[PDB]
């Protein structure tokens, strides 16, 4: 798929990924959610080649539950990211790889932190305040690297997020037909109904 | 298939001073792991107190400086023995370069000499006519070894004043044309060291007021 | 474009105090096949030139006619074309030098390396080398193809460098020249045991020798080789 | 290469040249390409000398297990052995193999087996790069029933010849002599058969 | 790379220049291409130096097994056949050219071997992008019955070659001698004939003309007591 | 498209007088596109330290399976490990993926606990070690770095001495690469204390 | 590179990047990429850089032929068209050449795209280079209208910081213009080192960077 | 450039154009007019690769106004169509062919009818009620085969072609930033400054 | 194709097979490869069937208006104009050619155009693809100044040869004697020669 975008505020990590699903020359769907809840406070939104993406996501998700269940406990967000970040060095070097970029958006409740991951294909890991895939960042970047404070609020997160999203509505050739945005802080992951 | 173009190594290398300019290069002349020669003149003084250097493919090289040498000698006829200055040859240069925009003379090339105020002048150009004035280039093989060396010994780049901890730059001093010798003969002994192509002997044409002068220093031959 | 059919391999040459020597052997090969038996590929212009040539040999025999034309060409109108206005080494190597190297800006090359030896009116000694590209060097020793790779480490023993000229001797520089031939000879699968060397100097003028041959020539430890590593019959 | 094999009335001759290119550059001017597998059976080898010579090893394996069990092998035996090796892995391989022995029972026997893998017998064979050059001479100077020093003679003029167009071909002339009074190694230096 | 082996009265000789290259770059100037297969037995590998290096441990580490369960010292052969079994099997694709020589119970050996598994035999050798220079100096000066000083001479002028003409080849000459009813005497450096010269000047930088952000200590140490 | 050079990279290391000194760049890249300005390019195993450059995922990779062998070298020999074994274990682990290599070049640096030798090296992606004296350079400015330890470089220079040096090499090396530079750090080692150093640099 | 030009109340901005590379390579840390084709008008640089040299100093000398021709300036609109032409001559024979046109004429403040497909686009805000997405997202957020000649020279010149900054192919130092009816001001060359860390603190801009 | 459109309603012709242009991955443009005024009665829109579209459509253009000014009078629609057909077709086995497709919207003055030619870059004309180019009609044609009228008046027009945007700024991937639509009937050309 | 020239004591005779190929079809099995420029300048054709036709007759065209001007010309002068055709235009064309010829003066000559248009002049010469299989029985058979009968028996034995291994060579075996005496047609079957 097309658009991922991520950013890490004060309290809470914000996703916004595009709605929409195209095969050959048609826009099939413009609702479509490019994410997988790993763990109550850990959400991962996904990007890349067809059908790859939720196959990966899934069986990422399938993984956090059980060791979820095993234990009776939630992996913090590194130890999350960690893991996937294995398995897609893993498949890099597989007969056919898995060619799926990932964000991974989490609340870690232990230190009360917000932290946002960013992992492509190749398995290459990033720690950062804010981050995308793809052609995403050639757009968004200037605007995150002028404004983006790390004390700002969650409201002030939307915001910069909305001027990010125009910015990418007007100069992106593709119409990726708007964003679905999550957001994940102490109190778990709800989702930006109006944006 | 026929390929036209041939990779001849070698190295050069271009230093404006307040009142004179050095233009240095190697005298090693190769073909993949062989040597041709161990002196080949790659420097000349081409009149009018300019000297020039094309340098990556010998015969693309040879026959720019030929042609440039030749354009000096009819711009006397032309124009009544007026003296070419350093901006006008470089303008020069570079059309004689674009003239073959669809098959490239496949050379780097460096002039350098005085400008109308007495001034030390390089001029640098890429091999289709892009050209700059500049204070400092080298050229070739083992430029990229050599460049940020002069950026850092010649532009005090990176570099600051003690005790104000990156708060005060190094003052740009200009440079004599000892210091400079030094640090051509430097960058050139390091050069030979770490690249195969660059070596056997090293020489280097200054230009003052006063006219050419030339020095020649030996490299080692491995 | 095109390609090369029939070849002649290594042309080499060297300085001596007194002038300059240059050789090259008689064969002109056809890919693997050792064709042609009798071919001459040092060509001498006049009394003070001598033109070696390698690669395409129907390229060779058309610089071969081009240079006997320049000769024809400088006597016309011309008191003292035995004389001052002779042609020199240096004049001939620059007409080929140009020939080459607009050949090569037509993609139309004449596939050849060349090494142009003669003795100026001065007494300088000239040497300088020409190629299908149009590269042009000069050195106290040259050679071309596998004489480049083989013959100038072993020529250049004698002369490292331009101060080693004066110091050798006719007789040195001639035996230098023979032993390189005789290791071309061994270990250049184009190569052939007959070959033909001049020499040009500036007291005793051209000497232009044929049929020459490699001799003493060591084969006789092959005998006790045996197998590739464990057979001892 | 140049190699050849040629019976005659007391038994078989093997020859080759002695040059080794990589190219046009002769990486080995005294190569020996007469290589043995049993006491009195001998191949001579052409194509890739990695192949041809992980080939002959193996072979002298397979010989030297077969006369622990079985006793002394047939020429043909070892033919078949060479055939089975450059057939079956033919996609992999590019050899050119002349196989010769001498039997009191067959005398001297010469089998060649080629690029694909397929096997002939014959009363003389050869083979290489500079065989193509002395195919119209040998088939008129072959004669059998030769005398050993008939043989040699015929040998040294073939393998002069193909030296001589050859440029992969060269050298020294190296030959083995299978006969029933054993096994005898012959050289023949450039100055010998040039002036032929 | 230019290696060489000469084989004289009583043993045999290996040499080799001292430069490593990657493309044009010069990565090490005093590179030891002199390997050791078993005390007696040394090769010196060119083209893929990763290849020569594996290769080389490799056998002699299964060389050194072979010997404890023999009882015997190895020979040369049987680090030969060895080598071309391993490399016949990767089809070239283990970039290793070695020149292997040494002294065994048998007595003394020369050989060569190629990536895809073929191996010669010969009295004087030479490998690598300087091997043609270097085999000019051997054809001129080699013959019969060479002494072990006329050898390692031979050996050392052949391996000069290769450093002054061939570009991939440079700096210093190691030499090996490996003689009959002896140990093995390994001469690093043997000849060291490309020194650089005094550089003009001391770059030596005034101590603060680095600017600096932050500066803080590193705990390497293990987790304390008490 | 080439793999060791799509996130970009530089790594140095340098020997001193009872001392040696390794530095890195802080870039990671996506061909022209700056990611991230902290991913530092050098870990340390005990007291030995090792420098990756290359494609980034494999970095990260090897890191965990170097931190991974040498946490059970130390379990099973009660000991740490010191540089000349453990630049053996990183050939012997590049090698053993000789037909599907790591692209990476790594460089190892540290002092030796019981000579107090000063040791450095560098490989090739496939394993092949190079133990030089004076310094090791790796990454998408190899040639520039080549260039200016050349030139700038004196043996048995002091710590302190030592540090500006291999800053300078360094820094002026990264400003002229494309794909390094966006800060960088310097480990200055000596026998018993290491100091890390953050330099200033044009972030361009 | 990076190049912008944008119109305003107050004429028009033009900034440039000036880097140039040779593959990973830095070639050069300071280079013009804008052209003085006459005192009204300004030319900016994008692609290979000798077909920018050659193709805009060789429009300059067909703007100074119309002075000459008319007694009377080019238009800017005229001489973009001059150059779009050229690149038709030379069309497919592989030209690479992006470049913005910007000057005062009497229609006022003038800005045109050029690139080496003969494309000729008129406009009031362009970005040409390997880092233009960098600038449009500074520039689409804060440009106006009635912007001051301070604030839009700020403008331009932290547009190109965004891009030296990002983009790997971009930076060195910033070169900026100010083109009036009077004719184009030269505000200098700044380094991006400097004024990065100067942008950091006085803006409290770039919160991930350590400085 | 990307989509034209064009429909002949009862007493006049409709062209819509879309208003992107786009170098590499930026959107350099969303105000472009993609069409010429060939006579006071003639208008063409084009379409086609970057460059040609515009040289093509402004030689076009000069012809007519000379043919204009020669003859002192006015071109039919059809007379012109023709001429760019054979100009194209002349194009195509040339050196380097001029990659651009049109359409021809005019009103006859003698006949008192409008008129539309859809031409495309190998020189193909064919009159037509409704046309596009490119992928323009997978989308739209079948709205059109459903809704059009011969006797349609020119804002029934309009709204058919509102109808026809929407269905494209639905199902194509690509964002053409809207379009501008042109009129021409008898009185001439005029452009709808709100759509 | 096998095609032969040979000079003996009383002038030249030219020797050629018979057999066109097209693939492994052979189109014509009586060619005659045996062509005139001049009354007594011949040649021998191999390569492009097309294009040494094409070459022999733009040749014979020359001669004939050489003839017309300055007299009858010499074998040296119908080789120079070949070779000027052959070279100048060697990027399309595929052309080897021999050309014998008998004067007076100069008695049998024979020039050798091998592809690149490159001339030699020989005592004898062979070419075509079945002439690699004779290098080695020519030279070692091959003397100056033989008589008509032994070089006849020489042509016959060496294109014999040549035919029985090259597939592009067969058929009948065509010659023609260049002397003082005139020109001689001679013509040899396949019982006549495959028996030798
Ligand atoms: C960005 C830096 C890179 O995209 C910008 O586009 C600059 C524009 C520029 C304009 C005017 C003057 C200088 C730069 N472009 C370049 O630097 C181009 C980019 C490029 C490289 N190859 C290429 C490019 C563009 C389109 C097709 C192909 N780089 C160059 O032109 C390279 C070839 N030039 C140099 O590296 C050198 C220059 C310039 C120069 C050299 C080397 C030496 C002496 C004087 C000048
Ligand atoms: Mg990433
Ligand atoms: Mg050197
Ligand atoms: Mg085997
Ligand atoms: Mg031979
Ligand atoms: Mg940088
Ligand atoms: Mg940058």
């Amino acid at each position: 798929m097309d658009i991922i975008l991520g950013i890490r505020v004060q309290d809470s990590v914000i996703l916004a990924s595009s709605k929409a699903v195209t095969r050959g020359i048609s826009v099939l769907k413009d609702s479509d959610d490019k994410t997988r809840q790993l763990s109550p406070h850990t959400l991962m939104s996904f990007a890349g080649e067809a059908g790859d993406t939720v196959q990966f996501a899934e069986y990422i998700q399938a993984n956090i539950q059980l060791y979820s269940i095993r234990e009776d406990y939630e992996l913090s967000p590194q130890a999350v990211s960690s893991f996937v970040r294995q398995e897609l060095a893993k498949s890099i070097r597989s007969r056919r790889p898995y060619q799926v970029n990932v964000l991974i958006g989490g609340y870690d409740k232990k230190k009360n932190k917000p932290e946002l991951y960013q992992i492509d294909y190749l398995g290459t890991k990033v720690e950062l305040p804010y981050g995308a895939h793809g052609y995403s960042g050639f757009y968004t970047f200037s605007l995150l690297d002028h404004h983006y404070r790390p004390d700002m609020t969650t409201e002030e997160g939307l915001d910069l997020l909305k001027l990010c999203v125009q910015e990418l509505e007007k100069r992106m050739p593709m119409d990726f037909k708007g964003v679905i945005v999550k957001i994940v802080d102490k109190d778990g992951i709800r989702q930006v109904d109006d944006f | 298939q026929f390929n036209p173009y041939g990779d001849n190594g070698g190295t050069i290398l271009g230093i404006a001073g307040e009142d004179f300019a050095v233009l240095a290069g190697d005298t090693r002349n190769i073909t993949d792991y062989s040597i041709n020669s161990r002196y080949e003149p790659k420097v000349f003084d081409c009149g009018d107190n300019i000297v020039m250097s094309a340098n990556g493919f010998a015969a693309d090289g040879d026959a720019l400086v030929k042609r440039f040498k030749n354009s000096v000698k009819w711009y006397h006829f032309d124009h009544n023995d007026k003296k070419l200055s350093i901006n006008s040859a470089a303008r020069n240069i570079q059309h004689l370069l674009y003239s073959r925009r669809f098959f490239p003379y496949y050379v780097y090339n460096i002039i350098a000499g005085l400008d109308e105020d007495g001034k030390g002048a390089v001029y640098s150009f890429d091999p289709v006519g892009s050209y700059q004035r500049e204070q400092c280039r080298a050229g070739g093989a083992a430029a990229s070894l050599i460049m940020p060396f002069l950026d850092n010994q010649v532009n005090f780049k990176n570099q600051y004043e003690p005790g104000t901890n990156g708060k005060v730059k190094k003052p740009l001093k200009y440079l004599s044309v000892e210091e400079v010798i030094k640090l051509v003969r430097d960058s050139f002994t390091s050069a030979t060291e770490r690249h195969i192509q660059v070596g056997d002997g090293l020489e280097i044409l200054i230009v003052t007021k006063d006219g050419v002068r030339k020095e020649f220093y030996e490299l080692k031959r491995d | 474009t095109q390609q090369p059919i029939v070849t002649g391999t290594s042309v080499i040459s060297m300085k001596y105090d007194n002038g300059v020597i240059i050789a090259a052997d008689n064969l002109g090969s056809y890919g693997s096949l050792l064709r042609f038996n009798g071919v001459e590929r040092l060509i001498p212009v006049g009394d003070n030139t001598v033109v070696g040539i390698s690669g395409d040999i129907s390229d060779m025999q058309h610089i071969e006619r081009l240079l006997k034309d320049l000769v024809t060409e400088n006597a016309y109108d011309n008191p003292l074309a035995d004389a001052e206005e002779a042609l020199e080494p240096s004049y001939i190597f620059e007409y080929l030098a140009t020939v080459m190297y607009q050949r090569r800006s037509k993609m139309n090359p004449l596939w050849n390396a060349i090494i142009v030896a003669g003795v100026q009116s001065n007494g300088d000694q000239f040497l300088r080398y020409v190629n299908l590209l149009g590269v042009t060097y000069s050195s106290p020793t040259l050679a071309t193809g596998f004489g480049a790779h083989m013959a100038n480490p072993l020529l250049r023993k004698v002369v490292d460098r331009e101060s080693d000229i004066p110091k050798t001797t006719v007789q040195v520089a001639e035996e230098a020249i023979v032993n390189a031939m005789r290791v071309l000879y061994y270990r250049d699968a184009r190569s052939s045991r007959n070959f033909s060397l001049a020499i040009i100097d500036k007291n005793t003028g051209l000497t232009f020798k044929k049929n020459l041959q490699v001799e003493n020539m060591k084969w006789d430890f092959a005998k006790d080789i045996k197998g590739y590593g464990t057979q001892k019959i | 290469t140049s190699i050849m094999a040629v019976t005659f009335k007391d038994g078989v001759i093997l020859g080759a040249d002695s040059r080794t290119t990589t190219g046009a550059y002769i990486a080995n001017r005294v190569t020996d390409k007469l290589t043995r597998v049993h006491d009195k059976i001998w191949c001579c080898r052409s194509g890739s000398a990695a192949d041809t010579q992980a080939i002959a090893d193996i072979v002298q394996y397979h010989l030297e297990l077969y006369t622990s069990q079985y006793g002394t092998p047939s020429t043909e035996t070892a033919a078949s052995v060479f055939k089975e090796l450059c057939y079956e892995n033919k996609d992999n391989l590019t050899a050119g193999i002349i196989v010769a022995g001498y039997d009191d029972k067959n005398k001297g026997e010469v089998y060649t087996i080629p690029l694909g893998g397929s096997v002939h017998k014959l009363p003389y064979a050869i083979a290489g790069s500079g065989s193509t050059f002395i195919y119209g001479y040998c088939d008129k100077n072959f004669r059998e029933n030769m005398s050993k020093e008939e043989t040699v003679d015929f040998i040294k003029h073939s393998l002069s010849q193909a030296i001589k167009w050859d440029g992969s071909s060269g050298g020294v002339i190296r030959m083995v002599v299978l006969t029933a009074a054993g096994v005898e190694r012959l050289i023949f230096y450039p100055d010998e058969y040039e002036q032929l | 790379t230019t290696i060489v082996g000469v084989k004289f009265n009583n043993g045999v000789v290996i040499a080799a220049d001292t430069r490593s290259t990657q493309g044009p770059i010069v990565a090490d100037k005093n590179c030891a291409k002199l390997h050791r297969i078993s005390p007696k037995i040394w090769c010196a590998g060119a083209g893929t130096a990763a290849d020569t290096e594996a290769v080389t441990q490799l056998i002699g580490s299964n060389i050194e097994l072979h010997s404890l369960y023999t009882s015997r010292e190895p020979r040369v052969v049987s680090a030969l056949q060895m080598l071309k079994q391993h490399l016949f099997k990767y089809q070239g694709h283990i970039g290793a050219y070695l020149i292997v020589a040494g002294v065994d119970p048998t007595g003394s050996h020369l050989f060569s071997i190629h990536a895809h598994g073929s191996t010669d035999v010969g009295y004087y050798l030479s490998l690598g992008s300087g091997s043609l220079a270097a085999m000019a100096v051997l054809e001129s000066h080699w013959k019969q019955d060479l002494t072990k000083e006329e050898a390692i001479k031979l050996a050392s002028d052949a391996i000069q070659a290769g450093i002054w003409n061939d570009l991939g080849s440079g700096s210093n000459v190691d030499v090996c001698v490996m003689e009959i009813g002896k140990d093995a005497e390994y001469l690093r450096n043997y000849l060291t004939p490309n020194v650089r010269e005094e550089k003009q000047k001391s770059y030596k930088f005034p101590r603060g003309t680095t600017a600096v952000l932050k500066e803080s200590i590193v705990n390497i140490c293990d987790i304390q007591e008490e | 498209s080439d793999p060791s050079s799509i996130n970009g990279g530089i790594v140095v290391a340098m020997t001193g007088k009872d001392c040696v000194a390794i530095a890195c760049d802080l870039r990671l890249g996506s061909q022209s596109l700056g990611v991230s300005n902290k991913f530092e390019k050098i870990f340390h195993y005990g007291h030995v330290f090792l420098g990756i450059t290359g494609l980034a995922t494999d970095v990260t990779t090897l890191n965990e399976m170097f931190r991974y062998k040498t946490n059970l070298y130390k379990l099973k020999e009660e000991r740490a490990i010191e540089p000349e074994t453990f630049t053996q274990l990183v050939s012997s682990s590049l090698y053993e993926r000789r037909f599907g290599p790591y692209f990476v070049g790594p460089v190892v640096a540290g002092i030796n606990s019981k000579s107090g030798k000063p040791f450095i090296a560098g490989f090739d992606l496939i394993g092949c070690i190079d133990e030089a004296k004076d310094f090791i350079v790796s990454g998408t400015a190899s040639d520039q770095l080549f260039g200016m330890c050349e030139s700038l470089y004196e043996p048995n220079l002091e710590p302190e001495d030592l540090f500006e040096t291999i800053s300078q090499a360094l820094l002026n090396a990264a400003d002229r690469d494309a794909l390094s530079g966006w800060g960088a750090v310097v480990y200055i080692i000596k026998k018993d204390e290491v100091v890390k150093r953050y330099l200033k640099m044009r972030q361009d | 590179t990076t190049t912008l030009a944008f119109k305003f109340q107050h004429g028009v901005i033009a900034a440039v990047d000036s880097r140039a590379s040779a593959g990973s390579y830095i070639s050069a840390l300071r280079m013009n990429k804008v052209i003085e084709i006459n005192p009204y008008l300004l030319g900016t640089m994008s692609g290979c850089a000798a077909d920018c040299q050659y193709w805009e100093r060789l429009l300059a000398k067909e703007c100074r032929l119309y002075y000459l021709r008319n007694g009377e300036r080019i238009s800017v609109s005229a001489a973009s068209k001059l150059l779009s032409n050229m690149m038709c001559q030379y069309r497919g024979m592989g030209l690479s050449m992006g470049s913005m046109i910007c000057g005062w004429d009497k229609k006022g403040p003038g800005l045109y795209y050029v690139d080496e497909h003969g494309t000729r686009l008129s406009g009031n805000m362009f970005s040409t280079g390997s880092g233009n997405t960098y600038a449009y997202g500074v520039l689409d957020s804060n440009y106006k209208w009635d912007l001051s000649v301070e604030d839009a020279l700020y403008l331009g010149k932290r547009s190109i910081l965004a891009a030296a900054h990002r983009d790997a192919y971009s930076g060195g130092s910033v070169n900026l213009y100010h083109v009036t009816e009077d004719g184009w001001i030269y505000h200098g060359n700044h380094d991006v080192g400097e004024l990065f860390w100067k942008v950091k603190e006085e803006e409290g801009s770039f919160n991930n960077v350590i400085g």
